[PDB]
RNA sequence: GUCUACGGCCAUACCACCCUGAACGCGCCCGAUCUCGUCUGAUCUCGGAAGCUAAGCAGGGUCGGGCCUGGUUAGUACUUGGAUGGGAGACCGCCUGGGAAUACCGGGUGCUGUAGGCUU
RNA sequence: UGGGGCGGUACACCUGUCAAACGGUAACGCAGGUGUCCUAAGGCGAGCUCAGGGAGGACAGAAACCUCCCGUGGAGCAGAAGGGCAAAAGCUCGCUUGAUCUUGAUUUUCAGUACGAAUACAGACCGUGAAAGCGGGGCCUCACGAUCCUUCUGACCUUUUGGGUUUUAAGCAGGAGGUGUCAGAAAAGUUACCACAGGGAUAACUGGCUUGUGGCGGCCAAGCGUUCAUAGCGACGUCGCUUUUUGAUCCUUCGAUGUCGGCUCUUCCUAUCAUUGUGAAGCAGAAUUCACCAAGCGUUGGAUUGUUCACCCACUAAUAGG
RNA sequence: AACCAUCUAGUAGCUGGUUCCCUCCAAAGUUUCCCUCAGGAUAGCUGGCGCUCUCCGCAGUUUUAUCCGGUAAAGCGAAUGAUUAGAGGUCUUGGGGCCGAAACGAUCUCAACCUAUUCUCAAACUUUAAAUGGGUAAGAAGCCCGGCUCGCUGGUGUGGAGCCGGGCGUGGAAUGCGAGUGCCUAGUGGGCCACUUUUGGUAAGCAGAACUGGCGCUGCGGGAUGAACCG
C-alpha cells in the first residue's frame, strides 16, 4: 500500500473486493496453491531448491521467509510478489451477496476491511 | 441517397493497436535552419583546429 | 462547416487580462534564453507579429535556433495517431522559462553533497524518494472533558 | 488608382538605384509564323472543324496591371516589367491629392 | 388561437431572449406586474406570503394574468380596497418559437415568435402578498385558488421575514429602535459602522 | 533619519480633502544679446540667481472611496465513475471521490538595486 | 437535394456562436460579410490627444466661434464583426518610396502533396533618423488560379545539323492574357409514339410509431340565466383521451399486392336517434330538455351530380354516428 | 425506320451465379481530391515474409513538482445590454390646471434628470470561477575538472559555440512487460443501437453531432416470446 496504489484501487473500486488479510490466509493460500514463475513457466512449488535457485541472493530460502517478507512488507517485496503467478481461486462456496453494489449499499465491491477472510474460506 | 456526413467514432480504437509511438527521439539532430553566419564561423573553426593541435 | 482561419476561437485566448493592458514590461526581453533550455508558450494580443498558431499554445519545447530577437522552439504535436516534432518561430514575447527541470536539478545538486558528506561516516542516507506512506501508530490524550454529541438537526421549511 | 511616372529604382547591371520612366504594358500583335501557329492552322485545315477548345465562361472582370520600367541614364536604356494588384479604375499622375480642402 | 401548454412545457432549449436578433416580437402579455396598495410602509403590512413552485418548468405570461386579477378580485371582496399589496416575482424573457406548415416540407424549417415564457428553477418565488397577520387564512384562500391555473405542484407557504425584506420580524423593532435600520418607503436602508462619523451625528440629531 | 539622477516589480504605490516640512538639492523665479521656435520668448531653446516655500514634491491625517488580503457564505450549489435505486413523466435521493462565488464582518496602504549628496 | 422539379448555393473563401473550459468536430442550423479601395488611407521621425458634459462671452438661437475645468478611451484606425492601441497603431507637419534585387529554411490547409497567405534569418543596393534602430506593402485574422499556347523583358548565352556569314525560328530564366461547377470537359430543348439496365439507397394506395390540425371529454368559476355562479350554460386559463380527417416520416414490397365510386352480403364497435326500465328539471298536464344500465332488435322511398360529401320533397317511432 | 449474314465473344461505375478438407491470424463503413455522391485514387485499418538486439528500453496507469484552460454555477448595491417598484431633491427643463394677464411668485400637481435603495435576466455580456482534463520533466544522451580553435560578436587571453583529455555508479518515485525495424499486400470507404451531454422540430421506432461500449463478425443462461437489454 500506498497513495500510488490506492488511488487506482479507486479508480477500479466497482470491479474489485479487497481488504487487510489474516496471516492464516496468507498460510492457505502460499502453501495449497503457490505456483512460480520459473523461466517463464508456471511451476508448482515443491522444494525449497526451486527457490535457493532463483531469491538465493536475497537470503530466501524457504516458504517461510517468503511469508516473512509478506506479512512483514519487506525490502524485497517486488521480487518476492513478481515471483509469485497470480492466484487461481475457485468460485465462491455458499454464494456471493450481490455482485453489482459496493458493500455498504450491501453488495461486495469495495474496501470489507476483514471480512475478506470470511470471504476467502468460502472461496477456497 | 442521403448519407451520414461526418464522424470519429471508431477512430480512438484504431490508433491505440498499434500505438501512440513517440518521434523517434536522437541525439544529435540536424544543423538544418541555423543561421548561416553563426554557421560558416563553425565550419572555419572545425577547419582550423588542424592548426592548434600540438599543444594539446 | 467551419472556416479554417488563423485565429478561430481566439476571443479570449489571446485577450489580456483586467487592468494588465498596455505596454509589455521589459524583463519580457531583456532576459536571456540558451539552448536545450525548456521553454513553456504562451500567446498575447499585443504584438501580432510572430504570434504562433494557436495549437502551440501552452506547450513546452526546447529551443533548437536563435535569431537577433527570436526562437526557433520543438513542439510533439499530435495529428490522427502520429505525433510530429515540428518547429516554430517565435518572437519572444510569448515566452517563458518553465520552472519544472528546475526542483530535479537542485536535487541532483543535493544528492551529491549529501554523498560527499555522510561517505567518511558510512551512514547509509536515503537518495530516492519514497512515496507517502501509510501513518504510524500515536496516542490521543482526551485531557479531561468529554465528546461533544452531534446530533442531526430536525428539518424546516425556509422557503 | 494614381501613380507618378518617374520611380527611383534598382537596376541589377548597374547594381545601384536609378530613375526609370514608367509605362503601361500592352500585348503584342499574334505573330503568323510562329510555332504553335503553324501546328494549330495545319491540324485546323482539311476535313473535321473546330479541333481544339473555345473558352465561353468569362467570369472575372480585371487584369492585374504590369508596368514597363525603362531606366533613364543612356548606356542602359534596360527595362523591366513589374506586377502590381487588380485596380478597376487607374490613372497616370493626375492631380496628387490635396489635405484639408473644402468641398463644393 | 394559441396552442396547448403541452407543447411548451418543458425546459428543452437554451434561453433565447428578445435582442438584437430576435427583432419582430409582439408583445407580452403581463405589463402591469404588482399592484394593491403599493404607496404603504413597512410597517403596516408585516405579514407576507409565499406560492413557491416546486418543478423545473416554463410558466406562461397568461398564467401570470390569470392568476393575479382571481387573486386580487378575491383580496377585494374580503380585506377591501386597501389592505394588501401583491408583487409578482417573474419575469418572462425566453422566447418560444413555431414550426409553420404554409410544396416545400420540412427543409428550412427555423420558426417565427410566438410568445414568451418564464423558466422557474425548484424554490423560486412566484407570487407574494403583504399585508397583516390577522388577514392569514384568507390570504391562504385566494393563494389556493390561484393554484388552479399554473401546472404541476407548488406549496403555499408563509415566509418569515417582515414584509419585502431580509431581516426577521422578531429582532426588527429593537434594530430599529437602535437605529440600524431605517425606513424608506416601501425598502429599508440599513446602516454599518464603515461610513463617516459625521453622518452618524446628523443621524441622531 | 532623509534626498537626488537612473531604475525593477507596477494601486498595500491611485483619487478626493486637511495639517506639517531643519540643511543642501528639487522647484517656482528675472530677462531675450547670440543659437533655436512661436499668432504670442506662455510652451520649447538659451543667459542670470534678488526673493519665496504659497503651490508642486515629501511625510502624517480621514469610524473616507477604492485596491490588496482573511474569516463567514458552505461541505450548500455544482460535478467524475456505479447500481434490476425511486418516480406516470418532469425530475429526485444514495454510494464512491473533487469542490467554488457575492452580500455581511475583520485587517492592511508601497517593497527595493547601483552610484552620489545633507545632518559638513 | 428530408421523392424529384420549381426555389436556395450551405459548390472556393472570412468573423462570432452553436463546441460539451487544450486542440479537432456535423445538419438546405443561426447572425453576418467578400470578388474591392489606396500616391498614400504605404515608409521614417517630431509634436499634439479623442467621444461626451459643465460655466462664461456682441450679432449667436437647441445647434456657427474663443476660453478654463473634468475626461482609462465611453471616439477613431476605408470596409464584416471580433481582438488590440494614449507623450500610441489615433490626429497635424517635414523628408521620402523596402509596394526594390536574390538564394534556400520554416509555419498555416494538409495526404502533412500543391496554390495562395505569412513568419523568422542571411547576402546586395537604398530610405529615414542626432543616434540605438526601424523598413523587404496596408495594426492582426479573407480579398484569389495548373499543364499546353501566345506575349514582353533579360546574357558580347547555347543549337539551327558537310563547313562559314547574315535574317528568321527553336531553347533558357522571370512576369502577364484564364479557367468563380473556383485541383481547371468547349455545349440548348421535348416525347402522351417511345426504348434498355437496374432501384424500395428514392415518391404516388395500404401497413407501422407520433398527434400539431380535426373530433370528443375533464378541473377552477368571472359572468348569462329577473333574482340566485353551477336547472340549463360558462369566458380569461388549464389537464387528458382517440386514430374514420388531414398533415410530418420512409422500416417493408418496384423479376408488379389490380389503383375512385356504386351494387350485392355478413359480422362487428358504442360516444343511445327511437323503443324497455329509471333518476333531474326555471317538469301542473301535454310537448321538451340533461344524465345512468343498456348496442339484443330497427334506422326508409325519390329529383339533380361519376361522385363519397352536399342540398331538397314525402312518410315515419326513428330517418344517429363508425 | 423492314428482313438475312458479317464486322461481333462489340462496351456495362448495373442484376445474377462462381465446384474438396483441416489448421493458424483477422477487419472497415473515416480523412483529403475528382462533372465525385450506386464509383476510384489516397492516407488510415489487415496479413504474410523476414531481419537486428535481448534472457537497457517501452506503457491509453498513477504519484510528486510545474504550466495551460474560460463550460456548469454565480453576478448585476461591478462594466455592457434589457427591466419593475416605490423614496429624497432642486430646477437641469416641461405639460394640464387653478387665485394669478403671464411670470423659475406662488399654487395643486404630474413629468422627465441626479443621489441612496429594491424585484427579475443573458448561446452570440462578465470582474470572479471549479470538478473531469491537456502538456513538460523525474539522470551516463548526466554532473565536475584541465586545455586548444574561430575569418562571429565585443572597452577587456570578454561572451558564445565548438573542439580534445581525465574524474564520479546506492542507476536516483510506485507498478507492469522482451523491444526495434524494413519490404510486398488483398478486402472495405451504403452502416446501426444503448447510458450521458446536446442542436432543429409540438413530438416521432425522425433528421444531424461528441465521449465510451456493443450488433454487424458471436453462439450461450436469464428477460415467456425478441439482432442490440442483464450476467
Ligand atoms: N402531357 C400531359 N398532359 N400530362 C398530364 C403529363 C403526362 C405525364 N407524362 C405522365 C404523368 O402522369 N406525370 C405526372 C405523374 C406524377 C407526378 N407526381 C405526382 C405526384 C406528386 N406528389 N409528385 C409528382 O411529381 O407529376 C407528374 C406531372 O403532373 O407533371
Ligand atoms: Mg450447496
Ligand atoms: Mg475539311
Ligand atoms: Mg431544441
Ligand atoms: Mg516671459
Ligand atoms: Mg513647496
Ligand atoms: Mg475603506
Ligand atoms: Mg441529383
Ligand atoms: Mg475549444
Ligand atoms: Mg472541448
Ligand atoms: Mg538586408
Ligand atoms: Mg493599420
Ligand atoms: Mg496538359
Ligand atoms: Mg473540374
Ligand atoms: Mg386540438
Ligand atoms: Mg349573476
Ligand atoms: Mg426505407
Ligand atoms: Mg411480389
Ligand atoms: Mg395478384
Ligand atoms: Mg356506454
Ligand atoms: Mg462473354
Ligand atoms: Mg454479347
Ligand atoms: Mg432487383
Ligand atoms: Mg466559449
Ligand atoms: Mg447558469
Ligand atoms: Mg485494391
Ligand atoms: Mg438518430
Ligand atoms: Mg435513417
Ligand atoms: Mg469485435
Ligand atoms: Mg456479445
Ligand atoms: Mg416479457
Ligand atoms: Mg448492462
Ligand atoms: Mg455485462
Ligand atoms: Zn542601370
Amino acid at each position: 500500500l500506498n497513495k500510488a496504489s490506492i488511488n487506482m484501487l479507486r479508480i477500479v473500486e466497482p470491479y474489485i473486493a479487497w481488504g487487510y488479510p489474516n496471516l492464516k490466509s496468507v498460510n492457505e493460500l502460499i502453501y495449497k496453491r503457490g505456483y512460480g514463475k520459473i523461466n517463464k513457466k508456471r511451476i508448482a512449488l515443491t522444494d525449497n531448491t526451486l527457490i535457493a535457485r532463483s531469491l538465493g541472493k536475497y537470503n530466501i530460502i524457504c516458504m517461510e521467509d517468503l511469508i516473512h517478507e509478506i506479512y512483514t512488507v519487506g525490502k524485497h517485496f517486488k521480487e518476492a510478489n513478481n515471483f509469485l503467478w497470480p492466484f487461481k481461486l475457485s468460485s465462491p462456496r455458499g454464494g456471493m451477496k450481490k455482485k453489482t453494489t459496493h458493500f455498504v449499499e450491501g453488495g461486495d465491491a469495495g474496501n470489507r476491511e476483514d471480512q475478506i477472510n470470511r470471504l476467502i474460506r468460502r472461496m477456497n | 441517397a442521403k448519407s451520414k456526413n461526418h464522424t470519429t467514432h471508431n477512430q480512438s480504437r484504431k490508433w491505440h493497436r498499434n500505438g501512440i509511438k513517440k518521434p523517434r527521439s536522437q541525439r544529435y539532430e540536424s544543423l538544418k535552419g541555423v543561421d548561416p553566419k553563426f554557421l560558416r564561423n563553425m565550419r572555419f573553426a572545425k577547419k582550423h583546429n588542424k592548426k592548434g593541435l600540438k599543444k594539446m | 462547416t467551419n472556416t479554417k482561419g488563423k485565429r478561430r476561437g481566439t476571443r479570449y485566448m489571446f485577450s489580456r487580462p483586467f487592468r494588465k493592458h498596455g505596454v509589455v514590461p521589459l524583463a519580457t526581453y531583456m532576459r536571456i534564453y540558451k539552448k536545450g533550455d525548456i521553454v513553456d508558450i504562451k500567446g498575447m494580443g499585443t504584438v501580432q507579429k510572430g504570434m504562433p498558431h494557436k495549437c502551440y499554445h501552452g506547450k513546452t519545447g526546447r529551443v533548437y535556433n536563435v535569431t537577433q530577437h527570436a526562437v526557433g522552439i520543438v513542439v510533439n504535436k499530435q495529428v490522427k495517431g502520429k505525433i510530429l516534432a515540428k518547429r516554430i518561430n517565435v518572437r519572444i514575447e510569448h515566452i517563458k522559462h518553465s520552472k519544472s527541470r528546475d526542483s530535479f536539478l537542485k536535487r541532483v545538486k543535493e544528492n551529491d553533497q549529501k554523498k560527499k558528506e555522510a561517505k567518511e561516516k558510512g551512514t547509509w542516507v536515503q537518495l530516492k524518494r519514497q512515496p507517502a506512506p501509510p501513518r504510524e501508530a500515536h496516542f490521543v490524550r482526551t485531557n479531561g472533558k468529554e465528546p461533544e454529541l452531534l446530533e442531526p438537526i430536525p428539518y424546516e421549511f425556509m422557503a | 488608382v494614381n501613380v507618378p511616372k518617374t520611380r527611383r529604382t534598382f537596376c541589377k547591371k548597374c547594381g545601384k538605384h536609378q530613375p526609370h520612366k514608367v509605362t503601361q504594358y500592352k500585348k503584342g500583335k499574334d505573330s503568323l509564323y510562329a510555332q504553335g501557329k503553324r501546328r494549330y492552322d495545319r491540324k485546323q485545315s482539311g476535313y473535321g472543324g473546330q479541333t481544339k477548345p473555345i473558352f465561353r465562361k468569362k467570369a472575372k472582370t480585371t487584369k492585374k496591371i504590369v508596368l514597363r520600367l525603362e531606366c533613364v541614364e543612356p548606356n542602359c536604356r534596360s527595362k523591366r516589367m513589374l506586377a502590381i494588384k487588380r485596380c478597376k479604375h487607374f490613372e497616370l499622375g493626375g492631380d496628387k491629392k490635396r489635405k484639408g480642402q473644402v468641398i463644393q | 388561437g394559441r396552442r396547448p401548454a403541452r407543447c411548451y412545457r418543458y425546459c428543452k432549449n437554451k434561453p433565447y431572449p428578445k435582442s438584437r436578433f430576435c427583432r419582430g416580437v409582439p408583445d407580452a402579455k403581463i405589463r402591469i406586474f404588482d399592484l394593491g396598495r403599493k404607496k404603504a410602509k413597512v410597517d403596516e403590512f408585516p405579514l407576507c406570503g409565499h406560492m413557491v413552485s416546486d418543478e423545473y418548468e416554463q410558466l406562461s405570461s397568461e398564467a401570470l394574468e390569470a392568476a393575479r386579477i382571481c387573486a386580487n378580485k378575491y383580496m377585494v371582496k374580503s380585506c377591501g380596497k386597501d389592505g394588501f399589496h401583491i408583487r409578482v416575482r417573474l419575469h418572462p424573457f425566453h422566447v418560444i418559437r413555431i414550426n409553420k406548415m404554409l410544396q416545400t416540407g420540412m427543409r428550412g424549417a427555423f420558426g417565427k415568435p410566438q410568445g414568451t415564457v418564464a423558466r422557474v428553477h425548484i424554490g423560486q418565488v412566484i407570487m407574494s402578498i403583504r399585508t397583516k397577520l390577522q388577514n392569514k387564512e384568507h390570504v391562504v384562500e385566494a393563494l389556493r385558488r390561484a393554484k388552479f391555473k399554473f401546472p404541476g405542484r407548488q406549496k403555499i407557504h408563509i415566509s418569515k421575514k417582515w414584509g419585502f425584506t431580509k431581516f426577521n420580524a422578531d429582532e426588527f423593532e429593537d434594530m430599529v429602535a437602535e437605529k440600524r435600520l431605517i425606513p424608506d418607503g416601501c425598502g429599508v436602508k440599513y446602516i454599518p459602522n464603515r461610513g463617516p462619523l459625521d453622518k452618524w451625528r446628523a443621524l441622531h440629531s
